[PDB]
């Protein structure tokens, strides 16, 4: 479920002590932490249960498990639309502030106000979330 | 856990478990396999608990709505009936037990609520909910009531909530839309308001539950109840002459009961799946097996065509199915459980007066639709957008990136897309690959040290003489502060980032370890956060000045001068990549630790200081020594886009903030704490003028009534670094930034416009300073207010 990146054989080579295409099991977590992965001790021991040495083939499949998918533009649009009372494609600054203040993970009021100011590209007190979400896609 | 060679069955206590036990005893007579039927309380909650651990019954009975959740958690075996058996049951019943295309249970019987009424009290039952208050009033003349039914389970109130437009999950695009919930729309509010008004007007009691309503109807105390076919047996045992009929309409619309299909699932953990199939297909779902269960407590409209052909001649069953046809088969999606819980709470709170209908249903809507997930999606997206703005500003305005192959074209639209962020990743990628290629054959000591660094957490320290926190820490980027630039700031254009020093965190020493960054102590308030930011970026030095200074500038100079040798003459250097001195390596938060470790490995490998090398390659190096080494070889600088706003931080007061440092930081708290009398105000005003803090100067002048004699006193402050050297009038006029202060002093008669300086540039006047700075506005102000032009001999 990954390609082009090839994770990093590069990173892999840093812990290939003998250059035999394999690394030790006890270093596995470290090599995944060097690439931005934080698997639990239980998941580490369970993926060690499958095989101590691990090779680059098996190393790739393990990182694909923990790798999470980016939210899609459609998913972002739907998350916005559920709070769109009019369906017009606009959410007022007050409505968005209520939403982001009282639902989901707690943020500071300052962070919420910064998000609203950033989303209100016309300064009209309204947020055109369809335009804003399409604009963020390169 | 589940024992082989027998069948344990769970079924709700309101169903015919004795008749089911008789089916089990016939199974045992044919097979020798014992069947035990139990009816534990809260079965539909106890089954997922015990089954997730591989225990529980072999067979679980419940309405089908709970089963998709069970199937999603892996608790149910797929059932494998062949064509002959499937043809014995109605097609729509199999559809009720299909989840993600597979059959996850055997359907048993269709359950729908009906209106049950006492024919002796009420020969013509009401057609509408609206006429029930007047019927109750008539019956209350003899101390009886019109209607009692279970108000503790939302199943029984749902037909009314749904009548005028309430719904659970809308079906659209080939599935139930888990984000289109109809629990707080107008129809749901109208139905629940009708129920609440029945209670407010004393036609019903909010505490009525299943047992109370059943007892009242079966003793003739109330004329009507709402219940399913399983209840009929007890009414038969009671004296009451009852009918079963269509639920009353509300606002002219049918009540719409949620219809359940009593179903039998096989535990995925059961070692008796074949026996369970044999029992369910060839003993229970037969004319004889269903008849025994039904004779105990009626099942409703059974799924087995051959038996239902006769049961459907019963007007009570016809009425059950008429109510079902007005209602809706329940979804079996996993979201049903949360839905029911939400609606239960709403009903119970609204019935009790604890909440209004509007508030109860609003909260139930948010819970049933799981709007926390959507709010989080929105927040995460907007945070990412802010970060992309900061990174586009840097990569598209920073001339250093144009000198390299790393520039970004200015954004096409009114804001940057996420490409800037992707750019960041690629940039970090670049600097990672390069450094890897420089040290690829890694030694054992080098690999051990890199691993130690990979597994280290960081404290991020920001020092200031400003008051940046109360309960909330708020740090703003330079660009954000001014918006409420020199070419040096243009060189990098990372001025929409917040800057942090970096320390190793896994230690029990007093924080912070370090108080200087590139020899600068940025202030007495050290703010420390202990976790990475997802969109931060790290440099090994100050991004604009990537030069490590000689050791006698370092904060812990004596440690390194004492304990090492050659490394003292190696550490002072430019830290950069292959493209030259301005090739500053840039790492995202993901790549930080790898890049730091590899650059540290490179420096250590190039070192002739063997004592230093051995100090670094100590297998048991403690984190404080590690931080010493990293903060010696580097001046790590972490950058967080736009701002830091958090309640999760530490503040450490390193020292008192001096009066001048408070003035320079516009720290009004420290200023008010310190400047309490006229002499401190003298000092503070001199400091404001010397540092060109015009707003602070004007604040001080508003708080104290300055006079000519105050100015004379200020001139005598040799202990003030500015008035020691300079006249007050010099300080008023040297930089145009003090113009508004100068104006104040002139307009209030505190200084003579023509006062000749007695200190630096003695004999000059303010006009001389104004002309030197080419400050046309100050020049003109002075001349308009009586400045002398020119200089004669005395
Ligand atoms: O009240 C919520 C509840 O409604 C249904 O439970 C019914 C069940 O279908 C009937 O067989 C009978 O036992 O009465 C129950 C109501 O007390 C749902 O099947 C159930 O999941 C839900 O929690
Ligand atoms: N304000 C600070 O402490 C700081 C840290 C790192 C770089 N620049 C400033």
């Amino acid at each position: 479920t990954e390609e082009q990146i090839a994770e990093f054989k590069e990173a892999f080579s840093l812990f290939d002590k003998d250059g035999d295409g394999t690394i030790t099991t006890k270093e596995l977590g470290t090599v995944m932490r060097s690439l931005g992965q934080n698997p639990t001790e239980a998941e580490l021991q369970d993926m060690i249960n499958e095989v101590g040495t691990i090779d680059f083939p098996e190393f790739l499949t393990m990182m694909a498990r923990k790798m999470k998918d980016t939210d899609s533009e459609e998913e972002i649009r739907e998350a916005f639309r559920v709070f769109d009372k009019d369906g017009n494609g606009y959410i007022s600054a007050a409505e968005l502030r209520h939403v982001m203040t009282n639902l989901g993970e707690k943020l500071t009021d300052e962070e919420v106000d910064e998000m609203i100011r950033e989303a209100d590209i016309d300064g009209d007190g309204q947020v055109n979330y369809e335009e804003f979400v399409q604009m963020m896609t390169a | 856990k589940i024992e082989e060679g027998k069948l344990v069955i769970w079924i709700n206590g309101d169903k015919g478990y004795n008749g089911l036990a008789e089916v089990g005893k016939k199974f045992e007579k044919d097979t020798g396999i014992k069947v035990t039927v139990e009816h534990p309380d809260k079965l539909e909650e106890k089954f997922p608990q015990v089954a997730a651990t591989g225990d529980g019954p072999d067979i679980i009975f419940w309405a089908h709505d709970r089963f998709g959740g069970y199937a999603q958690s892996g608790l149910l075996a797929e059932i494998t009936p062949a064509a002959a058996f499937q043809d014995k049951l109605y097609p729509f019943t199999w559809d009720a037990v299909r989840y993600n295309g597979k059959l996850i249970a055997y359907p048993i019987a269709v359950e729908a609520l009906s209106l049950i009424y006492n024919k002796d009290l009420l020969p013509n039952p009401p057609k509408t909910w609206e006429e029930i208050p007047a019927l109750d009033k008539e019956l209350k003349a003899k101390g009886k009531s019109a209607l009692m039914f279970n108000l503790q389970e939302p199943y029984f109130t749902w037909p009314l909530i749904a009548a005028d437009g309430g719904y659970a999950f809308k079906y659209a695009a080939g599935k139930y839309d888990i984000k289109d919930v109809g629990v707080d729309n107008a129809g749901a509010k109208a139905g629940l308001t009708f129920l609440v008004d029945l209670i407010k007007n004393k036609h019903m009691n909010a505490d009525t539950d299943y047992s109370i309503a059943e007892a009242a109807f079966n003793k003739g105390e109330t004329a009507m109840t709402i219940n399913g076919p399983w209840a009929w047996s007890n009414i038969d045992t009671s004296a009451v002459n009852y009918g079963v009929t269509v639920l009353p309409t509300f606002k002219g619309q049918p009540s719409k009961p949620f219809v359940g299909v009593l179903s039998a699932g096989i535990n995925a953990a059961s070692p008796n799946k074949e026996l369970a199939k044999e029992f369910l297909e060839n003993y229970l779902l037969t004319d004889e097996g269903l008849e025994a269960v039904n004779k105990d407590k009626p099942l409703g409209a059974v799924a087995l065509k051959s038996y239902e052909e006769e049961l459907a001649k019963d007007p009570r069953i016809a009425a059950t199915m008429e109510n079902a046809q007005k209602g809706e088969i329940m979804p079996n999606i996993p979201q049903m459980s949360a839905f029911w819980y939400a609606v239960r709470t709403a009903v119970i709170n609204a019935a009790s007066g604890r909440q209004t209908v509007d508030a109860a249903l609003a909260a139930a809507q948010t819970n049933a639709a799981a709007l926390d997930h959507c709010a989080n999606t929105v927040k995460n997206f907007l945070r990412k957008s802010i970060a992309a703005q900061s990174y586009s500003k840097m990569f598209s305005q920073g001339t250093s990136f144009k000198s390299l192959n790393l520039s970004l074209e200015a954004p096409s639209g009114a804001r940057s897309s996420f490409r800037s962020l992707e750019h960041l990743d690629k940039v970090s990628r670049h600097y990672i690959s390069e450094i890897i290629q420089k040290v690829h054959p890694l030694s054992s000591d080098e690999r051990h040290l890199l691993s130690i660094i990979i597994n280290s957490n960081f404290n991020f320290r920001h020092q200031s003489n400003s008051n940046l926190s109360n309960n909330i820490l708020n740090i703003k980027s330079f660009d954000k502060i001014q918006s409420e630039y020199s070419e040096d700031i243009k060189e990098i254009s990372n001025h929409d980032f917040v800057f942090f020093g970096v320390e190793i965190s896994n230690h029990q020493e007093k924080l912070p370890l370090n108080k200087t960054h590139h020899t600068v102590d940025f202030g007495a308030n050290a703010y420390i956060i202990d976790h990475d930011s997802p969109y931060g970026y790290m440099t090994l030095t100050d991004h604009f000045d990537n030069a490590i200074p000689p050791v006698f500038y370092h904060e812990h100079q004596s440690f390194f001068l004492d304990n090492f040798k050659e490394v003292v003459d190696e550490v002072s250097r430019y830290v950069h990549g292959n493209q030259g001195k301005t090739d500053v390596p840039i790492f995202n938060t993901k790549d930080m630790r790898l890049g730091i470790g590899l650059h540290l490995i490179d420096f250590i490998r190039k070192s002739k200081d063997q004592g230093f090398r051995e100090f670094c390659y100590n297998k048991n190096i403690d984190p404080v020594s590690l931080d010493r080494i990293i903060n010696f070889v580097f001046q790590l600088e972490y950058h967080i886009p736009r701002m830091l706003s958090t309640d999760n931080f530490k503040k450490i007061k390193l020292r008192d903030i001096s009066l001048e440092d408070a003035i320079k930081a516009s720290n009004y708290e420290e200023i008010n704490n310190k400047v309490t009398d006229k002499k401190m105000a003298h000092q503070a005003l001199a400091y404001s003028l010397g540092n060109k803090k015009a707003d602070i100067a004007l604040y001080l002048l508003s708080k104290f009534n300055f006079t000519k004699q105050d100015v004379a006193e200020m001139e005598k402050m040799k202990n003030n670094r500015y008035c020691n050297l300079y006249d007050v009038e010099y300080l008023l006029s040297k930089d145009g930034a003090n113009y508004k202060v100068l104006e104040y002093f002139i307009n209030n008669g505190l200084v003579d416009v023509n006062k000749k300086f007695q200190k630096v540039n003695s004999g000059d006047t303010m006009l001389d300073n104004a002309m030197k700075s080419k400050d046309s506005k100050m020049i003109d102000f002075l001349l308009k207010n009586g400045a002398i032009l020119g200089k004669r001999f005395e």
